[PDB]
Protein backbone atom coordinates (compact mmCIF):
# COMPACT_ATOMS: atom_id res chain seq x y z
CA UNK A 1 0.00 0.00 0.00
CA UNK A 2 0.66 4.00 0.06
CA UNK A 3 1.83 5.74 2.66
CA UNK A 4 -0.66 8.11 3.92
CA UNK A 5 -0.50 12.11 3.71
CA UNK A 6 -3.66 13.69 5.15
CA UNK A 7 -4.16 16.05 2.09
CA UNK A 8 -3.71 13.12 -1.00
CA UNK A 9 -5.47 10.41 -2.66
CA UNK A 10 -3.31 8.76 -4.74
CA UNK A 11 -4.88 5.94 -7.11
CA UNK A 12 -5.13 3.10 -5.41
CA UNK A 13 -6.12 4.08 -1.29
CA UNK A 14 -9.33 3.67 -0.01
CA UNK A 15 -10.68 5.82 2.83
CA UNK A 16 -13.59 4.89 5.19
CA UNK A 17 -15.82 5.15 8.67
CA UNK A 18 -15.14 8.72 9.40
CA UNK A 19 -11.50 8.68 7.31
CA UNK A 20 -10.56 11.92 5.99
CA UNK A 21 -8.46 14.20 3.75
CA UNK A 22 -7.28 17.12 6.37
CA UNK A 23 -6.25 20.57 5.05
CA UNK A 24 -5.51 24.03 6.25
CA UNK A 25 -9.50 24.96 7.12
CA UNK A 26 -11.03 22.09 5.98
CA UNK A 27 -12.21 18.29 5.87
CA UNK A 28 -13.50 15.95 3.36
CA UNK A 29 -14.93 13.07 5.29
CA UNK A 30 -15.89 9.87 4.13
CA UNK A 31 -18.30 9.46 6.71
CA UNK A 32 -19.76 6.27 8.39
CA UNK A 33 -23.64 7.15 7.01
CA UNK A 34 -21.73 6.17 3.74
CA UNK A 35 -22.36 10.22 3.08
CA UNK A 36 -19.01 11.79 1.84
CA UNK A 37 -18.60 15.71 3.15
CA UNK A 38 -16.03 18.06 2.90
CA UNK A 39 -16.15 20.13 5.76
CA UNK A 40 -15.65 23.88 5.64
CA UNK A 41 -15.35 26.43 3.18
CA UNK A 42 -18.75 28.79 2.91
CA UNK A 43 -21.06 26.10 1.80
CA UNK A 44 -19.65 22.99 1.79
CA UNK A 45 -20.07 20.10 0.19
CA UNK A 46 -22.20 16.88 0.33
CA UNK A 47 -22.79 13.77 -2.16
CA UNK A 48 -26.04 13.64 0.01
CA UNK A 49 -25.61 9.65 0.08
CA UNK A 50 -26.21 9.79 3.61
CA UNK A 51 -27.69 5.97 4.77
CA UNK A 52 -27.86 5.19 1.18
CA UNK A 53 -25.61 1.99 2.19
CA UNK A 54 -23.45 0.04 4.97
CA UNK A 55 -19.92 0.52 5.54
CA UNK A 56 -19.48 2.48 2.01
CA UNK A 57 -15.66 3.16 0.90
CA UNK A 58 -14.15 5.75 -1.04
CA UNK A 59 -11.42 4.97 -4.07
CA UNK A 60 -9.90 7.03 -6.87
CA UNK A 61 -9.29 4.60 -9.76
CA UNK A 62 -6.54 4.75 -11.94
CA UNK A 63 -8.95 6.11 -14.56
CA UNK A 64 -9.07 8.92 -12.79
CA UNK A 65 -12.68 7.77 -10.84
CA UNK A 66 -13.47 9.01 -7.62
CA UNK A 67 -16.24 6.25 -6.57
CA UNK A 68 -18.17 5.43 -3.12
CA UNK A 69 -18.93 1.90 -3.04
CA UNK A 70 -20.89 0.07 0.19
CA UNK A 71 -19.89 -2.93 1.47
CA UNK A 72 -21.19 -5.00 -1.31
CA UNK A 73 -19.13 -3.39 -3.99
CA UNK A 74 -22.73 -1.70 -5.16
CA UNK A 75 -21.77 2.16 -6.79
CA UNK A 76 -23.30 4.45 -4.23
CA UNK A 77 -21.39 7.40 -5.91
CA UNK A 78 -19.05 8.51 -8.77
CA UNK A 79 -17.54 10.87 -9.87
CA UNK A 80 -17.97 10.63 -12.85
CA UNK A 81 -15.67 11.72 -14.58
CA UNK A 82 -13.03 8.85 -16.65
CA UNK A 83 -10.21 9.84 -18.62
CA UNK A 84 -7.21 8.75 -19.44
CA UNK A 85 -5.51 5.24 -17.83
CA UNK A 86 -2.81 6.07 -15.64
CA UNK A 87 -1.73 7.43 -11.92
CA UNK A 88 -4.21 9.87 -10.22
CA UNK A 89 -4.36 12.03 -6.83
CA UNK A 90 -6.73 13.64 -4.96
CA UNK A 91 -5.99 16.94 -3.30
CA UNK A 92 -7.74 18.24 -0.85
CA UNK A 93 -5.83 21.87 -1.71
CA UNK A 94 -5.13 24.86 0.85
CA UNK A 95 -7.68 27.00 -0.69
CA UNK A 96 -10.75 24.93 0.03
CA UNK A 97 -11.03 23.15 -3.02
CA UNK A 98 -10.74 19.06 -3.66
CA UNK A 99 -9.52 18.79 -6.87
CA UNK A 100 -8.21 15.63 -8.74
CA UNK A 101 -5.46 16.06 -10.91
CA UNK A 102 -4.18 13.08 -13.17
CA UNK A 103 -2.90 11.17 -15.28
CA UNK A 104 0.89 11.88 -14.55
CA UNK A 105 2.84 13.05 -16.78
CA UNK A 106 6.51 13.18 -15.56
CA UNK A 107 8.15 11.89 -12.58
CA UNK A 108 11.72 11.91 -10.77
CA UNK A 109 12.19 8.29 -10.69
CA UNK A 110 10.15 5.12 -10.99
CA UNK A 111 7.62 3.69 -8.10
CA UNK A 112 8.85 -0.03 -8.19
CA UNK B 1 2.96 27.17 -2.15
CA UNK B 2 1.54 24.85 -0.05
CA UNK B 3 3.61 22.02 1.44
CA UNK B 4 3.38 19.07 -0.59
CA UNK B 5 2.56 20.66 -3.87
CA UNK B 6 3.15 23.40 -6.03
CA UNK B 7 -0.25 24.13 -8.68
CA UNK B 8 0.50 25.72 -11.98
CA UNK B 9 1.04 29.26 -11.54
CA UNK B 10 2.75 28.72 -8.34
CA UNK B 11 6.15 29.56 -7.94
CA UNK B 12 8.92 27.80 -5.22
CA UNK B 13 11.20 30.76 -4.24
CA UNK B 14 15.00 30.84 -3.00
CA UNK B 15 14.49 28.41 0.03
CA UNK B 16 11.02 27.26 -0.35
CA UNK B 17 10.48 23.47 -0.35
CA UNK B 18 7.80 20.34 -0.44
CA UNK B 19 8.30 18.29 2.12
CA UNK B 20 6.65 15.03 2.91
CA UNK B 21 8.37 12.32 5.47
CA UNK B 22 11.88 12.18 4.93
CA UNK B 23 11.87 13.85 1.74
CA UNK B 24 12.49 17.49 0.75
CA UNK B 25 12.76 19.39 -2.56
CA UNK B 26 14.56 22.67 -1.71
CA UNK B 27 15.23 25.55 -4.47
CA UNK B 28 18.43 26.02 -2.91
CA UNK B 29 20.89 29.09 -3.32
CA UNK B 30 23.13 28.06 -5.94
CA UNK B 31 19.45 27.77 -8.31
CA UNK B 32 20.05 23.87 -7.72
CA UNK B 33 16.54 21.73 -7.04
CA UNK B 34 17.40 19.21 -4.59
CA UNK B 35 15.45 16.30 -3.78
CA UNK B 36 16.88 15.20 -0.44
CA UNK B 37 16.82 11.91 0.00
CA UNK B 38 15.43 11.30 -2.98
CA UNK B 39 18.89 11.04 -5.06
CA UNK B 40 17.59 13.23 -7.65
CA UNK B 41 18.31 17.16 -8.57
CA UNK B 42 17.60 19.86 -11.23
CA UNK B 43 21.44 19.40 -11.79
CA UNK B 44 21.61 23.29 -12.10
CA UNK B 45 24.21 24.57 -9.46
CA UNK B 46 25.77 28.18 -10.09
CA UNK B 47 23.81 28.36 -13.19
CA UNK B 48 21.73 31.31 -11.72
CA UNK B 49 21.26 33.02 -8.08
CA UNK B 50 18.10 34.37 -6.79
CA UNK B 51 16.07 31.24 -8.96
CA UNK B 52 12.65 30.59 -8.50
CA UNK B 53 10.64 27.02 -9.51
CA UNK B 54 7.05 27.86 -11.49
CA UNK B 55 4.87 24.77 -13.16
CA UNK B 56 3.26 25.62 -16.82
CA UNK B 57 -0.83 25.51 -18.11
CA UNK B 58 0.83 22.28 -20.09
CA UNK B 59 2.15 20.63 -17.01
CA UNK B 60 6.04 21.13 -17.48
CA UNK B 61 8.50 22.35 -14.68
CA UNK B 62 10.49 25.57 -15.00
CA UNK B 63 13.43 27.24 -13.22
CA UNK B 64 13.88 30.51 -14.16
CA UNK B 65 17.44 32.75 -12.60
CA UNK B 66 17.19 36.10 -11.21
CA UNK B 67 18.02 37.87 -14.11
CA UNK B 68 14.93 35.63 -16.14
CA UNK B 69 16.34 33.06 -18.49
CA UNK B 70 14.85 29.39 -18.24
CA UNK B 71 17.64 27.06 -16.76
CA UNK B 72 15.25 23.48 -16.81
CA UNK B 73 12.30 22.30 -18.05
CA UNK B 74 10.98 19.17 -17.24
CA UNK B 75 10.23 18.69 -20.71
CA UNK B 76 6.99 16.46 -20.64
CA UNK B 77 3.67 18.48 -22.33
CA UNK B 78 0.07 17.63 -21.91
CA UNK B 79 -3.17 19.56 -23.09
CA UNK B 80 -3.91 23.02 -21.37
CA UNK B 81 -5.13 22.50 -18.19
CA UNK B 82 -4.47 22.85 -14.57
CA UNK B 83 -1.62 20.50 -13.00
CA UNK B 84 0.37 19.82 -9.52
CA UNK B 85 3.20 18.77 -8.48
CA UNK B 86 3.30 16.95 -6.08
CA UNK B 87 5.57 15.38 -3.14
CA UNK B 88 4.55 11.61 -3.25
CA UNK B 89 5.61 9.93 -0.23
CA UNK B 90 7.82 7.17 -1.93
CA UNK B 91 10.05 10.12 -2.49
CA UNK B 92 9.51 10.75 -5.93
CA UNK B 93 8.51 14.08 -7.35
CA UNK B 94 5.19 13.93 -10.07
CA UNK B 95 3.59 16.37 -12.16
CA UNK B 96 -0.03 15.47 -12.54
CA UNK B 97 -2.85 16.85 -14.55
CA UNK B 98 -5.00 18.39 -16.23
CA UNK B 99 -7.72 18.65 -13.32
CA UNK B 100 -10.45 16.63 -14.35
CA UNK B 101 -12.54 17.64 -11.30
CA UNK B 102 -13.42 19.72 -8.66
CA UNK B 103 -15.59 20.36 -5.39
CA UNK B 104 -16.43 23.20 -4.52
CA UNK B 105 -17.47 24.61 -0.90
CA UNK B 106 -17.79 28.18 -2.00
CA UNK B 107 -20.46 28.12 -4.53
CA UNK B 108 -23.59 26.27 -2.74
CA UNK B 109 -25.47 22.84 -3.06
O1 LIG C 1 0.04 -0.94 5.69
C1 LIG C 1 0.17 -2.08 4.87
C2 LIG C 1 1.63 -2.21 4.51
O2 LIG C 1 2.14 -3.49 4.80
C3 LIG C 1 3.56 -3.33 4.87
O3 LIG C 1 4.21 -4.40 5.54
C4 LIG C 1 4.14 -3.08 3.46
O4 LIG C 1 3.95 -4.20 2.61
C5 LIG C 1 3.48 -1.86 2.82
O5 LIG C 1 3.80 -1.78 1.44
C6 LIG C 1 1.96 -1.87 3.06
O6 LIG C 1 1.48 -0.57 2.82
O1 LIG D 1 -22.90 15.84 11.74
C1 LIG D 1 -22.72 15.26 10.46
C2 LIG D 1 -24.03 14.90 9.74
O2 LIG D 1 -24.53 15.98 8.99
C3 LIG D 1 -25.89 15.75 8.64
O3 LIG D 1 -26.51 16.94 8.16
C4 LIG D 1 -26.02 14.61 7.62
O4 LIG D 1 -26.16 15.10 6.30
C5 LIG D 1 -24.89 13.57 7.68
O5 LIG D 1 -24.28 13.44 6.41
C6 LIG D 1 -23.81 13.75 8.76
O6 LIG D 1 -23.73 12.55 9.51
O1 LIG E 1 3.68 2.10 -12.14
C1 LIG E 1 3.23 3.21 -11.40
C2 LIG E 1 2.56 2.78 -10.10
O2 LIG E 1 2.40 3.89 -9.24
C3 LIG E 1 2.00 3.49 -7.95
O3 LIG E 1 1.94 4.61 -7.09
C4 LIG E 1 0.64 2.80 -8.00
O4 LIG E 1 -0.36 3.60 -8.57
C5 LIG E 1 0.75 1.63 -8.92
O5 LIG E 1 -0.53 1.09 -8.98
C6 LIG E 1 1.18 2.15 -10.27
O6 LIG E 1 1.25 1.09 -11.19
O1 LIG F 1 21.16 13.90 -5.70
C1 LIG F 1 21.57 15.09 -5.07
C2 LIG F 1 22.64 14.81 -4.01
O2 LIG F 1 23.81 15.57 -4.28
C3 LIG F 1 24.83 15.33 -3.33
O3 LIG F 1 26.10 15.79 -3.75
C4 LIG F 1 24.38 16.02 -2.05
O4 LIG F 1 23.99 17.36 -2.29
C5 LIG F 1 23.20 15.19 -1.56
O5 LIG F 1 22.70 15.70 -0.34
C6 LIG F 1 22.10 15.12 -2.61
O6 LIG F 1 21.21 14.09 -2.25
O1 LIG G 1 15.67 17.66 -18.08
C1 LIG G 1 14.90 16.53 -18.43
C2 LIG G 1 15.22 15.39 -17.46
O2 LIG G 1 16.63 15.19 -17.43
C3 LIG G 1 17.05 14.25 -16.46
O3 LIG G 1 18.43 13.97 -16.59
C4 LIG G 1 16.77 14.80 -15.07
O4 LIG G 1 17.33 16.09 -14.86
C5 LIG G 1 15.26 14.87 -14.97
O5 LIG G 1 14.97 15.45 -13.73
C6 LIG G 1 14.68 15.74 -16.08
O6 LIG G 1 13.29 15.54 -16.13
Amino acid sequence: NIPFTNNLLFSGQVLYGDGRLTAKSHQLVMQGDCNLVLYGGKYGWQSNTHGNGEHCFLRLNHKGELIIKDDDFKTIWSSSSSSKHGDYVLILRDDGFAVIYGPAIWETSPQA
Amino acid sequence: LGTNYLLSGQTLDREGHLKNGDFDLVMQDDCNLVLYNGNWQSNTANKGRDCKLTLTDYGELVIKNGDGSTVWRSRAQSVKGNYAAVVHPDGRLVVFGPSVFKIDPWVPG
